[PDB]
């Protein structure tokens, strides 16, 4: 049984590296019955998963004339519903339920159950299809919202658009039902005797308490029904209203949303972290990715403990080498962290990608390296975990060298990366050996993560808040200086809405002393010489000449609001016109959507580019806020600068 | 050759609602009538009906809406002069308080008074310890937007406050000086007066209220302890930021009856001098006397040497009687083996548990204030604090008509008014409805459908906003127009405008996601001065809808 021999078993299964060492073992040397062997003891493999709470994943429409299906597939996490394995199967499942117009979920189950088996095998999540629809009508249409919502629509007397925008709209207003008298009758009677009780307690006459309920289930009804909403791309008029202009009818419509009904059992990482942990100067903010079984809270455990023991001392884990303090957070899903990354609420220096030395990479392992690279993470580093239940070192280099691979394929020093073989479990335990892999996972922390670069390190800059004319002395600005120094007699640029000027510092000043200069973090008033008051205006920075510029036109990548995060409770589309608040002002602008992309819902992360009534002083980086009237409903980050 | 609905709703807000008699009594007497009331007789009625504290919360709260809705009413016949109605008052407090400081500063014989003085001054000195502390004072001290001796309203704004000289007291003089000591910029006093001004503004249809109008300088000083006092509260769960608390102990002093609203008739005038030497510790009462004004002048010319401590418009006085009125309230509490944490105070508004009331009633009396039997409930279904009232957990809140309705914003106030009071969750209750709609009728045409969402403020009808023919979506965002105050500009001032802002910024379930976004915004605005010419414009705003259930 040669390293060589389970490489080729590897790459012709996608097993883990040890389960082909062990069924290259009990097989002896035959590659063959190896292949049926793990075939064959797949079955466990994903009833073992089975009982692990799935509830990401996909739904899928797919339209064939006038016959549509509508089916979700779920897994553990984004990542492995964003793989490419997993797209596969399910878009084969879908296939078949269109084919063999299959509407029963169990004959849909049963005849993929193999493939089912061998897709839980080599991704090692808990995957299952869910359930499965099937809608008729004159004319059907269909809206896929990123993968997470479906709907289809049947429809008379509307063309193909038309039923494009009502299926857009179920999406967002979730109707329960088309019409208000479709409504149970049976369902609403009780709620109806439910209603007057709560109602006709302040001993309110009989006939008010009836009436005002009556009243409210009738608006009730009306909400929770297609024909009683506000169209979403007309509120002013609602979705009835829309259908009897175009003489049309909807037919019936179905509406799936990944998870729905699912419990929803959140995570507390830090408690899980500081559970785990019991039984058993430069701030630098890191992160650990990978998949949900290779030990990522056993490993920030460890970190603690080890740490702890060693050096004394947005749900988050702190730890601290001789030299850095580390902010420590989990990221367990895609499209979580890039919302957290967008709002400012998390931000990683550099990540920890953990993966178990005895299966190596899974598929979804390109998708958490993908993330990296989307968000721009500067470092990555890699535990490979579990190297205690590893026997041949040689494997532990066959992993190594997958992770290397995969790390240069997208664009990350494959070749350089610290890459540290050690155990979350041996060091928890107390092993010395193990507790020495930990603390040299910290040294490269240390020693691979620059320190971000301090603001009073960087070239000055304040935002202008407000600016006077003193009579005897002349112009002054008031804000915080932002970054670097000011000191009197330097030369500044007023950079932004208007072109460029030129002046110098003549002074900074605070409410009860003068000052030579004015540094990183302080208010203050900084003096100009020669320019007037009214050339200059909030909105604008003061900078080291020639270290920042004004630009108009950027690419960003944004997060809008949820309705319960205070922000917009409907959609919008192409010509979105907010204000994009720029450190002390807001300027107007027009977005750019992606192409393809049609509808903006509260809640989406998405990227925009932004084109503003005038420049602003920016670079990539640059944080902004969305918003409509002074009410917040958006977030951004700058992402490239344009025109 | 242009009515655009903006101007054609600018118009129409620029009209007065004309109409026979006095339109807020019908309004409210149809409004009764409706309930099944009896309608007010004479204006006489309106000020000077009673309620009956029984019934279904339904009897009971339009009964009260009745005791309430012409309570304050300003433009009444009746001949009753408000203001020497209160100048009378103030007279009487300032001659108790003579008494009091006798009383008090005069010599085994026990007392719960004495004890209770005792317990408080103890309490009260590990809560604000010896003195007021330089980086208290540093923190917060600052110029409010309110009139002083030198400033008008029309000169209240804080930037004025550093443009204009300011006068201060005697005593205050040396406050200053250190101020201006600490400072390249030079802070100026306009005259040395041991007076502050004596004035009434409105309250109810029978009384003004009186108030001072202090030296800007001294004012600037006393917000300092006023700001200090705020702090030190909270560690005795007292929050006089937050009106919140006490009208939920209030709503549930409306259902347990374990829990005791009481009202003190306006006894923010009756804290007299030695009562405050009693109990605050010797640093603390030398600098309290230092910041009040001594004396005052009077509307008619005449002066008064101050008996009281100080009064509603000094910056220190709401925070100085919560401070008193809580101290004394935690040491009947201990007197009587109750937990002294079960007391809350908002300034004049005391809530604390029903069985400690005649303990209160025994010692506020020997303190020489005057506690209102009326507005002091210990028992019975209903409570009242901070703005809320409650009728065995029944939010029985009224609302007021404080002024003859001329203009259509007069109207559309009293007509949101009356639909926030008479709806719930956006359903009317029908006998108000009706009343609703006649009243509308009164309205320019375009005024009656111009609708805006609840929480958009008075500018228009509160209703839903997807049906009103003015609300335009532009760009996604649906824009509304609302009617305001016309203003013109006016120039600020530029140097004063620069201290304001240099001082200030050198005086110093949330999600994660939303408190970063939040830290991006930056929270000073530029000063901006405007006079408002009693003409009326129409401005768009966004909005968004009322959500779905
Ligand atoms: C000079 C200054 O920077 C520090 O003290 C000033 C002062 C602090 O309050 C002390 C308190 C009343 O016990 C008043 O001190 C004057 C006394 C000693 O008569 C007030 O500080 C607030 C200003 C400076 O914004």
């Amino acid at each position: 049984i040669t390293a060589s021999l389970v490489k080729e078993l590897r790459e012709r299964t996608g097993a883990g590296m040890m389960d082909c060492k062990k069924a290259l073992t009990e097989a002896n040397g035959d590659i063959e019955l190896a292949i049926e062997n793990m075939r064959k003891s797949g079955a466990i493999k994903a009833a073992k998963k089975a009982g692990n709470v799935a509830a990401d994943g996909v739904i899928k429409t797919k339209i064939d004339g006038n016959y549509g299906i509508i089916l979700e597939v779920n897994c553990q996490t984004d990542f492995v519903a964003k793989d490419a394995g997993f797209q596969a199967f399910a878009d084969k499942v879908l296939d078949a339920a269109v084919a063999g117009k299959i509407t029963d979920v169990e004959v849909l189950k049963a005849q993929f159950e193999e493939e089912r088996v061998a897709l839980v095998a080599k991704i090692g999540e808990n995957i299952n299809i869910r359930r499965v629809a099937a809608l008729e009508g004159d004319v059907l249409g269909s809206y896929q919202h990123g993968a997470r919502i479906g709907v289809l629509v049947a429809a008379k007397g509307a063309d193909e658009e038309l039923v494009k925008h009502i299926a857009m709209h179920v999406a967002a207003s979730k109707p329960e039902f088309i019409k208000p008298e479709d409504v149970s009758a049976e369902v609403v009677e009780k709620e109806y005797q439910v209603q007057l009780d709560i109602a006709m307690q302040s001993g309110k006459p009989k006939e008010i308490a009836e009436k005002m309920v009556e009243g409210r289930m009738k608006k009730f009804t009306g909400e929770v029904s297609l024909t009683g909403q506000p169209f979403v791309m007309e509120p002013s008029k609602t979705v009835g209203q829309l259908l009897k202009e175009h003489n049309a009818e909807v037919t019936g419509f179905i509406r799936f949303e990944v998870g729905e009904g699912i419990e929803k059992v959140e995570t507390d990482f830090a408690a899980e972290v500081a559970a785990m942990s019991k039984q058993s100067k430069p701030h630098v903010n890191v992160g650990t990715i990978g998949h949900v079984d290779h030990g990522k809270t056993t490993l920030t455990a460890a970190i603690t403990t080890v740490l702890a023991k060693t050096y004394g001392g947005t749900s988050h884990v702190e730890y601290d080498t001789p030299t850095r303090h580390y902010a420590h957070v989990d990221c367990p899903g895609h499209a979580d962290y890039v919302k957290n990354m967008i709002t400012g609420a998390a931000q990683m220096d550099g990540a920890i990608l953990v993966v178990a030395a005895t299966d190596g990479p899974m598929p979804q392992t390109r998708e958490h390296i993908l993330l990296g690279r989307q968000v721009g993470v500067p470092y990555i580093i890699v535990f490979l975990n579990k190297c205690d239940m590893v026997d041949d070192e040689e494997l532990l280099e066959l992993v190594e060298m997958e992770v290397r691979e995969l790390l240069s394929q997208y664009d990350f020093p494959g070749d350089d990366t610290p890459i540290v073989r050690g155990s979350a479990l041996k060091a928890l335990e107390g092993d010395a050996e193990w507790e020495a892999k930990i603390l040299e996972l910290a040294g490269f922390l240390d020693s691979y993560i620059p320190e971000p670069e301090r603001a009073i390190d960087k070239p000055f800059l304040l935002p202008i808040e407000d600016v006077f004319s003193i009579s005897g002395r002349g112009t002054v600005v008031t804000g915080r200086v932002e970054r670097g120094i000011i000191k009197v007699g330097e030369e500044v640029e007023i950079v932004g809405i208007k072109e460029t000027q030129k002046s110098t510092c003549t002074g900074v000043e605070m409410f009860r002393k003068l000052l030579d200069e004015g540094r990183a973090g302080e208010n203050v008033g900084v003096l100009l010489r020669g320019i007037k008051r009214e050339e200059i205006e909030r909105g604008q920075v003061l900078a080291k000449p020639g270290t920042i510029k004004p630009h108009t036109k950027f690419e960003s990548e944004v997060y809008i609001l949820s309705k319960d995060e205070g922000g917009r409770h409907t959609p919008f589309f192409k010509g979105y016109r907010p204000q994009f608040y720029f450190r002390t002002t807001d300027v107007t602008g027009t977005i750019e959507l992606p192409e393809g992309v049609e509808m903006v819902m509260p809640g989406d992360n998405i990227k925009m580019v932004v084109t503003l009534i005038h420049p602003i002083a920016m670079d990539d980086g640059l944080r902004f806020a969305i918003r409509e009237g002074g009410r917040t409903v958006g977030a951004g980050v700058v992402a490239k600068v344009l025109s | 050759s242009r009515n655009s609905l903006s101007a054609q709703l600018r118009r129409a807000a620029n009209t007065r609602i004309e109409v026979e008699g006095n339109l807020a009594l019908s309004i409210a007497n149809d409004l009764l009538l409706a309930y099944g009331q009896s309608p007010f007789n004479s204006e006489a009625e309106c000020i000077s009906f009673s309620p009956r504290f029984d019934g279904t919360p339904d009897d009971f709260r339009i009964n009260y809406l009745k005791a309430e809705i012409m309570s304050k009413y300003d433009d009444f016949s009746l001949g009753i002069d408000t203001e020497a109605v209160a100048w009378e008052k103030f007279l009487a407090a300032e001659a108790e308080c003579a008494l009091t400081n006798a009383r008090l500063y005069r010599p085994f014989n026990f007392s719960l008074g004495e004890s209770c003085i005792h317990m408080a001054r103890r309490k009260i000195a590990k809560l604000i310890g010896d003195v007021p502390s330089v980086e208290g004072m540093l923190r917060h001290c600052r110029f409010s937007g309110g009139a002083t001796t030198t400033n008008n309203r029309s000169y209240g704004h804080p930037s004025f406050k550093f443009a204009l000289p300011q006068a201060c007291t005697p005593r205050a003089l040396k406050y200053v000086l250190a101020l201006r000591a600490s400072t390249h910029f030079d802070t100026r006093i306009s005259d040395i007066s041991p007076f502050n001004k004596a004035v009434t503004v409105p309250k109810n249809s029978k009384t003004d209220r009186c108030i001072a109008i202090e030296p800007g300088w001294n004012m600037f000083f006393q917000l300092g302890i006023g700001g200090i006092l705020r702090d030190r509260l909270r560690c005795w769960g007292i929050d006089l930021n937050d009106q919140t608390i006490n009208q939920r102990r209030a709503h549930e002093g409306s259902v347990t009856n374990n829990l005791a609203t009481v009202d003190l008739s306006a006894a923010s005038d009756s804290i007299s001098l030695a009562l405050c030497e009693l109990l605050l510790p010797p640093g603390w009462f030398e600098v309290l006397m230092d910041l009040r004004s001594p004396k005052g002048r009077l509307p008619d010319g005449s002066v008064v040497t101050y008996e009281k401590i100080s009064s509603m418009g000094n910056g220190y006085t709401f925070e100085l009687e919560s401070l008193i009125f809580a101290s004394l309230a935690r040491s009947v509490c201990e007197i009587l083996d109750l937990d002294s944490s079960e007391v809350t105070v908002y300034g004049d508004d005391i809530i604390l548990p029903s069985c400690a009331v005649p303990a209160l009633r025994e010692v506020f009396k020997y303190v020489g204030f005057t506690t209102n039997t009326k507005k002091t409930f210990s028992e019975g279904p209903f409570r009242e604090s901070c703005g809320k009232h409650y009728y065995s957990g029944v939010d029985v809140t009224p609302f007021y008509i404080r002024h003859r309705i001329v203009s259509p914003a007069d109207l559309i106030l009293v007509l949101n008014n009356l639909y926030r009071w008479a709806t719930i969750d956006g359903v009317w209750d029908p006998r108000a409805h009706s009343v609703y709609l006649k009243y509308r009728k009164l309205l320019p045409k375009q005024l009656q459908r111009n609708t805006i969402p609840d929480g958009y403020g008075d500018g228009a009808l509160v209703g839903s906003v997807l049906i009103n023919p003015f609300a335009k979506n532009r760009g996604w965002i649906r824009y509304v127009p609302v009617i305001t105050d016309h203003t013109r500009d006016r120039e600020r001032a530029e140097l004063g405008s620069y201290l304001y802002d240099l001082f200030s910024r050198c005086l110093s379930c949330d999600s994660a996601d939303l408190f970063a976004i939040d830290q991006l915004i930056c929270r000073s605005n530029p000063t901006k001065i405007s006079r408002s010419t009693g003409k009326f414009d129409i401005q768009y705003i966004a909005c968004s809808s009322r959500v779905l259930a």
